């Protein structure tokens, strides 16, 4: 597997490269307000946003070393966990806010249209308050990313271990260099991954909603998304 | 089969 | 706070000696299982863990500190959590199956008792290898399982008590990789087994959350009775 | 709230 013998360099510059963009939502309408408006909106982002991940995840160093089921399976097993992240990312300079998509930014209010969701998007915002506070790095955010997809359904793998190994080396690398101490390196590191089990929350959480939707036949969801859906159960 | 079969190897 | 001024070791100690009981279940292995009898047991078994895990928390450093009702937030947060490591961590040597209780010793083949329960039971089981395949030492158990207390509820609560949370979390980090260090490995290995260690907790979250919805589910089935407690426990992630 | 009356004593 080449992606062992990548330096800490050469795997930052590689995940910083293969960065899926920035999609727009449709533009225009009411600002959403209604439950089918949003959720619509939101579906058709993920799904265009989800094409894109696909050959994010190919580009990650280790990810097509794997077997195409298995590859199949990381995906429809941290999906979600990975738009969440992204999305916590991108809000993280709109505090209060959730930067879906450079044209449509929501707050928690906006959230009341569909049951739950409010109590969905604290958890987010709580998550990208989190990471402005620790000051979270694209280098760091990157890494994490990365780590989500491999480790997420690995228990559902030597090779997927070496590979997470590879990462960690790769985040202490990162911090050595921003001029961290030893004891702010392993704080840090251990920060940044308990975080992970908050957006598996979330992700599980949101999951289970994106469910009621698709048996209240509310909105019409592609069948790459509802294939990705009916992968949870 | 799956959707993400072909958009993996594509 | 006394938490913080707390040694790598003295934390070590007082984690260990605030350890719950390892309780038995009620098991008739004459008596003939049904998916109803063994969720009971499940259900029994767990009800009097809780009770055991409740003055276990009030003995993990900090946690006495914070407020009443986060108390009760971070315990409805994580009960379920901490009670899978737990198990997770007495199925250690005994590979492919689940010590619940030193006299109920279950596998893969009675778990098909209960519908959705075999997944579950695998990722249970997948688990405990891991532990098995890490080494996982105790001292390092009782860390693991004292951050989910203090960590798995902390992002859902200017009340400032989440800072001290962290403050705690960070000395427990301090502590693992205190362990890891006297355990003879190298600067690289002590952080990769620290983020191996941390990355199993995003699983048993899963497990956590999956659990939970199976046991909202048999709640509206009344085949099983949910003690009071239990009950209180599941309404809480409604 | 049981586990509120457990946790004061
Ligand atoms: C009950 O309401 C909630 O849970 C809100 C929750 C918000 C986040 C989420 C989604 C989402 C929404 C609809 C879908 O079909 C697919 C993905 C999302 C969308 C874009 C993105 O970049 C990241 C995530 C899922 C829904
Ligand atoms: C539906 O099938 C399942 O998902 C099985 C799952 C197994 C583990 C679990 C439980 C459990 C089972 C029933 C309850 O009412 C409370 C706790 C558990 C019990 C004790 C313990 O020390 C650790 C965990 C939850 C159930």
């Amino acid at each position: 597997s080449l992606a062992l013998s990548l330096t800490a360099d050469q795997m930052v510059s590689a995940l910083l490269d293969a960065e899926p963009p920035i999609l727009y939502s449709e533009y225009d309408p009411t600002r959403p307000f209604s439950e089918a408006s949003m959720m619509g909106l939101l579906t058709n982002l993920a799904d265009r946003e989800l094409v894109h991940m696909i050959n994010w995840a190919k580009r990650v160093p280790g990810f097509v070393d794997l077997t195409l089921h298995d590859q199949v399976h990381l995906l429809e097993c941290a999906w979600l966990e990975i738009l969440m992240i992204g999305l916590v990312w991108r809000s993280m300079e709109h505090p209060g806010k959730l930067l879906f998509a450079p044209n449509l930014l929501l707050d928690r209010n906006q959230g009341k249209c569909v049951e739950g969701m409010v109590e969905i998007f604290d958890m987010l915002l709580a998550t990208s308050s989190r990471f402005r506070m620790m000051n979270l790095q694209g280098e760091e955010f990157v890494c994490l990313k990365s780590i989500i997809l491999l480790n997420s359904g690995v228990y559902t793998k030597d090779h997927i271990h070496r590979v997470l190994d590879k990462i960690t080396d790769t985040l202490i690398h990162l911090m050595a260099k921003a001029g961290l101490t030893l004891q702010q390196q392993h704080q840090r590191l251990a920060q940044l991954l308990l975080i992970l089990s908050h957006i598996r929350h979330m992700s599980n959480k949101g999951m289970e909603h994106l469910y009621s939707m698709k048996c209240k036949n509310v909105v019409p969801l592609s069948d790459l998304l509802l294939e990705m859906l009916d992968a949870h159960r | 089969h799956k959707i993400l079969h072909r958009l993996l190897q594509d």
